[PDB]
């Protein structure tokens, strides 16, 4: 029929921005835990410098 | 002599409806017949129009 195509393509945009919304969020969420990995390796190099500095003191 | 003519007039014409009414009630029974086709696919989509449109 007809209102089927309608249907059909008001179905495909939701699927659309769905996809869209998710990929977003996935980026995301990589790109944050990069940043926390990053910064708990930072903090361990700090802990190793400041127990070098206490040994030596 | 021209009462013959006459004669042949109406029974030349007159087997021309016995020819014509065949020819009718046929198309009119295909036709008939075709929309019924129409209506058995016409039905079965309603159905799924009416699962279709928002549930």
């Amino acid at each position: 029929m007809d209102a089927i195509k309608k249907k059909m393509q008001m179905l495909k945009l939701d699927k659309e921005n769905a996809l869209d919304r998710a990929e977003q969020a996935e980026a995301d969420k990589k790109a944050a835990e990069d940043r926390s990995k990053q910064l708990e390796d930072e903090l361990v190099s700090l802990q190793k410098k400041l127990k070098g500095t206490e040994d030596e003191l | 002599d021209k009462l013959k003519e006459a004669e042949t007039r109406a029974e030349f014409a007159e087997r021309s409806v016995t020819k014509l009414e065949k020819s009718i009630d046929d198309l009119e029974d295909e036709l008939y017949a075709q929309k019924l086709k129409y209506k058995a696919i016409s039905e079965e989509l309603d159905h799924a129009l009416n699962d279709m449109t928002s549930i």
